[PDB]
């Protein structure tokens, strides 16, 4: 536990405020959400599960439970934005452009996602399709 | 027949033909934009 | 030739995608034209592949290419430090896959044999079933159309009599 | 038509392309 | 307003440069479709691609009434960002995204820059040894 822990550089003040990110994605991977219910019943389940084991923090070094709380509610609710569908231009960007969409990417998949991405107009384009697709996604049989 | 070598029951592969053409050509379009009416 | 045994998901992406098939087993190809992702879940699927292949003939199983980049990385040239770096993307991705299908544990594959050329048999790991009881016989009944693909392409250059001496032939006869 | 045939109605007004021209610059502001 | 036709009509907005066109128009449609679909709580991800994919054919089979979309490239960027977003909502959630949602400032690249100058193991590295360090907790306990 504090060999990991260890290997985290120091960085100003936040070596309580990274350290909260890590943990709370590391119960997150582990604690799926069943996509057959909603956001009450299987959210409890998942935060109640996580609050009980930030009761091992004493083996830790540096964890603000609280934050990582915070973090780990951030996201279950991120999920329940992406199982449901997004399409804010703020939130699009950030899953096309991430750690986890460069594993799935080939470098020339990138390459073209930061072309339009990064589009002086990308915003405003993508804000107009999100809206198109949501009021006529259903009239696709 | 000695040697009974294939000479009729060939492979048959089939060609596409089929097109889905969108409207007036791009050319076209970027210069007469389409309005439906 | 060399079994390369790759997802469903992978396989598919070749085949829309259009990569060419013949230079997957070169590294330098499947790396560009394959994702992180893509490359450790290859690693994973050779490492869920239950069945011995034919060494008798020649056949053999692919090495992961999370391997071939590891070694490319040691090796002095132009791109070494380049294929360090997807080494270790390749090792953090695959730890992180590692944890979220451990749970999988109980199940095998079925599999669909691709041929490409003499020297690559592209090994398509398709849905899994669920088996606890005697996995072993439970995989082999499942996997009869991957078994006889096997053993009509292998005729094709070896002989016959040697085919039919191996354990995938074998295999074929207890499945049916 | 939409408003008329007069040609002095037809004329679009300043100060509604001034008022236009500010909420289309705020929306995009919404947007991004 | 057909979705075909308005799809088109917003596409046609694009920047355009020459042949590469075809590459950004595809990868736009892919983001936009890919994560705007919702997705049926009932199904597994293997039956939620096979109807997530057929619709987006479908939804380029309109398009291309109207503006020219290359099937085969559109379809293997759909199906790439659909994984991507399967991966999140059963997998890792990566820290930009809590922090673009949510005092956050600190970011991963202030991390892994740090690690690099020293190469020792990146912020990525120390995800997987934390869950890993935590694998036998979380198992154990429920």
């Amino acid at each position: 536990l504090s060999r990991i822990l260890k290997q985290l550089p120091n960085l100003g003040g936040s070596d309580r405020k990274t350290r909260a990110m890590l943990l709370a994605n590391a119960v997150a991977l582990q604690i799926p959400f069943e996509t057959l219910l909603d956001f009450d019943e299987q959210q409890d389940k998942a935060v109640a599960k996580f609050k009980k084991i930030l009761s091992k923090v004493n083996e830790n070094i540096a964890v603000d439970t609280k934050l990582a709380v915070t973090y780990f509610n951030n996201i279950l609710r991120i999920r329940q934005s992406l199982i449901t569908g997004i399409t804010d231009p703020c939130l699009v960007k950030a899953v096309l452009t991430s750690d986890t969409a460069n594993d799935y990417l080939t470098v020339d998949d990138v390459n073209i996602v930061s072309a339009v991405v990064n589009g002086p107009d990308y915003n405003r384009i993508q804000a107009d399709m999100g809206n198109a697709l949501n009021q006529l996604i259903g009239s696709i049989d | 027949n000695y040697n009974e070598k294939s000479q009729r029951d060939f492979r048959v592969v089939t060609i596409g033909y089929n097109l889905a053409a969108s409207r007036q050509d791009e050319f076209a379009e970027r210069i007469y934009p389409t309005t439906v009416i | 030739t060399q079994v390369l045994v790759m997802p469903k998901a992978v396989f598919e992406s070749y085949k829309t995608a259009g990569v060419q098939f013949n230079k997957l087993l070169d590294t330098n190809y499947i790396v560009s034209e394959t994702s992180v992702n893509d490359l450790a879940e290859i690693h994973q699927a050779l490492t869920a592949f239950p069945f011995l292949l034919p060494e008798k003939l020649d056949i053999k199983l692919a090495v992961s290419p999370i391997i071939k980049v590891a070694e490319l990385g040691e090796i002095d040239g132009p791109e070494q430090f380049k294929m360090k770096d997807l080494h270790n993307r390749l090792e953090s991705r695959l730890a992180t896959n590692e944890l979220r299908d451990a749970g999988n544990r109980n199940l095998v594959y079925d599999y669909y044999l691709y041929p490409v050329d003499e020297n690559l048999w592209v090994a398509v790991q398709q849905s899994a079933h669920i088996a606890s009881s005697d996995p072993r016989r439970v995989s082999i009944q499942l996997n009869h159309t991957f078994f006889d693909s096997m053993i009509n392409e292998m005729l094709n250059t070896r002989p016959r009599e040697s085919v039919a001496s191996t354990q995938i032939f074998t295999y074929y006869l207890e499945s049916c | 038509l939409d408003h008329g045939y007069d040609a002095t109605a037809l004329l679009e007004t300043t100060e509604d392309i001034i008022t236009g021209e500010l909420d289309d610059h705020l929306e995009s502001l919404s947007v991004e």
